[PDB]
RNA sequence: GCCCGGAUAGCUCAGUCGGUAGAGCAGGGGAUUGAAAAUCCCCGUGUCCUUGGUUCGAUUCCGAGUCCGGGCACCA
RNA sequence: CGGGGGGAACCUGGGGAACUGAAACAUCUCAGUACCCAGAGGAGAGGAAAGAGAAAUCGACUCCCUGAGUAGCGGCGAGCG
RNA sequence: CUGGUGUUGGCUCUUGGUCGCGCCUGCGUAGGAUAGGUGGGAGCCUGUGAACCCCCGCCUCCGGGUGGGGGGGAGGCGCCG
RNA sequence: GGGGCCUGACUGCGAGGCCUGCAAGCCGAGCAGGGGCGAAAGCCGGGCCUAGUGAACCGGUGGUCCCGUGUGGAAGGGCCA
């Protein structure tokens, strides 16, 4: 899916199949036996973390996980209660 | 992946101390149970202060003492006690001491911070330290009449 | 023990891990030669060449030979040292691949050895 | 095309951890059973492919050339 | 306070063919076209240089004319540009 | 199906690779003898406590090499040959 | 068929023709350089002749008056083999 912070989301890429000694050395050159469409997903995971009276879960990219914490921190200085674990999330930027 | 501790943990401890753990240890064990905080430069300065407020401000309750010894130290007390030669008909507690010391001169002392054990009573002659840490031995004379 | 003290004392003015120049050590070599005779300061350096290489020093790749006494002035050691460096850099085999002169020590007849950069 | 490994008795296979080259089996004799051997004994023959140079020369170590053995690729 | 639904084309974004061409065919071509989806508006996009490229140079972006079928790209083929 | 990585963290036991360094290693005729090459090479080595004896780990071409230790006492040792 | 010297199984060209849809194939006197055999006349740009062969493209090597993306140099090309 998409990252709840980095915004990163799946993208389109080609799977190019090549054969033959490069020209970069050996000879004649490389050759494309065939190209194909395929996706490239974000290495997103999940990060659960207290933050007041709830736990709230974060489905976020790998290289962003840290920011999630630098957010439960910046959070601190603010009041957030009531049955609003979804809102807690909502609130944290 | 720096972190600032708390309870002095083996292999790395003494709260405030900074250490290089593995992201996993921090995120999943340390912070969860609260054994440390992320080495964010927001608490990395916040500790800079936590460290000065005590360090500098400490020069008073262990630095101003000098003002508290110069006045005294080279001083001499001597207090009127109802006695009978080498044996007083009562005693003088540290509390009994400053009691009048804060009227004979105008010096403030904390009794609970003095240094004698049993309550004077006897005589001969006295002289003993105040407190605390780098102290100042005072001089008091047991009077007559 | 393992060595005699006459040597144990010289180990006090020779950092175990430090490169010295031909002026910083050339004079420190004339002070580590504490024998009852006038010794001979020599230089030993390992050459990056192939031993059994017929067309390219003993049979392991080591260089020796002495060049100076234990009294010679600061301008006779610091100057005669370079006279041995270029004596080598003038015979580096064609295919002599590798740092031709990797390691270089300067020891006397009885004193220890001081690692030095024959380029300064 | 590159990286690897190598014949020495008839065949197969080890090597001062540089000078002292030695096994199985085949073959000769003798031992040999009812029968042929499985058992039993004792030895023949040479740069250890081999170019070398280090060393005291080299079979062994380096230039290394020829052939063979297995490898990984390329072929516009 | 707003939103939601619609609108002939035009518009930006997210996805995205095959026939066909190569006188077969897979790289290539058709083509980022057809089409699907979201969104915007009377337009939309873009927009004040972490630019261009050889000049003591220029000076946001967009549109037209050239440059130019040039430079190049290319089973150096078809063709693309 | 699979190796490397990210999500992925504690504590130990066990081994490989590499450079640092510290140590010994090496035993064919000859020869005091278990000689790795090459150079320096008449001075070293001991109250900065040696010659001799017992203990004691490791190595073994069973010959020694050699280290810890106690002991001991003014002497070991190389050249020349 | 035999022998003595030799390497013209040359480099730079090439008038003029044969053959022929193209492009290929073929013969070639003669001039220059530097050579070989001959006393010289001269002959020699492989083999008595007609088969023993493969356009381009892509690359591999060895050379080289060339190009080398602001400049120097490189990277990578061209040209010759
Ligand atoms: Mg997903
Ligand atoms: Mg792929
Ligand atoms: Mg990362
Ligand atoms: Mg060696
Ligand atoms: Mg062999
Ligand atoms: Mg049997
Ligand atoms: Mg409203
Ligand atoms: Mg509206
Ligand atoms: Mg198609
Ligand atoms: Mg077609
Ligand atoms: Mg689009
Ligand atoms: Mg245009
Ligand atoms: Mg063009
Ligand atoms: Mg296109
Ligand atoms: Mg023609
Ligand atoms: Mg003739
Ligand atoms: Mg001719
Ligand atoms: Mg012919
Ligand atoms: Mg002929
Ligand atoms: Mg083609
Ligand atoms: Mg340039």
């Amino acid at each position: 899916k998409v990252c709840e912070i980095s915004g990163k989301r799946p993208i389109v890429a080609n799977s190019i199949q090549r054969r033959g000694k490069a020209k970069r050395e050996g000879g004649v050159g490389k050759k494309t036996t065939g190209i194909s469409k395929r996706r490239q997903y974000p290495n997103l995971q999940k990060v659960r973390v207290r933050v007041a009276g709830q736990e709230i879960t974060f489905r976020v990219a790998a290289s962003h996980i840290p920011k999630v914490y630098e957010l439960v921190e910046r959070a601190k200085g603010l009041k957030l209660e009531g049955l609003s674990p979804k809102e807690i999330k909502k609130e944290l930027l | 992946m720096k972190v600032i501790l708390l309870e002095p943990l083996e292999n790395l401890g003494d709260v405030g101390q900074v250490v290089d753990v593995k992201p996993g240890y921090a995120r999943n064990y340390l912070l969860p149970r609260g054994l440390a905080v992320l080495a964010t430069e927001s608490n990395l300065k916040a500790l800079e202060a936590r460290i000065r407020a005590q360090a500098k401000r400490l020069a008073e309750r262990k630095a101003e003492a000098e003002r508290l010894k110069e006045i005294l130290e080279n001083l001499t007390l001597t207090i009127p006690v109802r006695a009978g030669e080498t044996k007083i008909y009562g005693s003088v507690t540290a509390k009994d001491i400053a009691e009048a010391l804060s009227r004979q001169h105008g010096v403030t002392i904390d009794p609970k911070r003095l240094a004698l054990e049993k309550p004077i009573k006897e005589l001969g002659e006295y002289v003993l330290t105040y407190k605390p840490h780098p102290e100042v031995p005072i001089q008091l004379k047991v009077s007559v009449v | 023990p393992k060595h005699g003290k006459r040597y144990r004392a010289l180990l006090e003015k020779v950092d175990p891990n430090k490169v010295y120049t031909i002026d910083e050590a050339a004079r420190l070599v004339k002070e580590l030669a504490t024998a009852k005779f006038d010794e001979t300061v020599e230089v030993h350096a390992k050459l990056g060449i192939d031993p059994r290489r017929s067309d390219q020093n003993d049979k392991t790749g080591a260089i020796h030979a002495p060049v100076g006494k234990a009294s010679f002035p600061p301008e006779k050691l610091a100057d005669n040292i370079r006279a041995f460096i270029r004596a080598l850099e003038a015979h580096k085999p064609e295919g002599a691949k590798g740092t031709f002169l990797r390691s270089v020590y300067v020891t006397t007849t009885m004193g220890p050895s001081v690692r030095i950069n024959p380029h300064s």
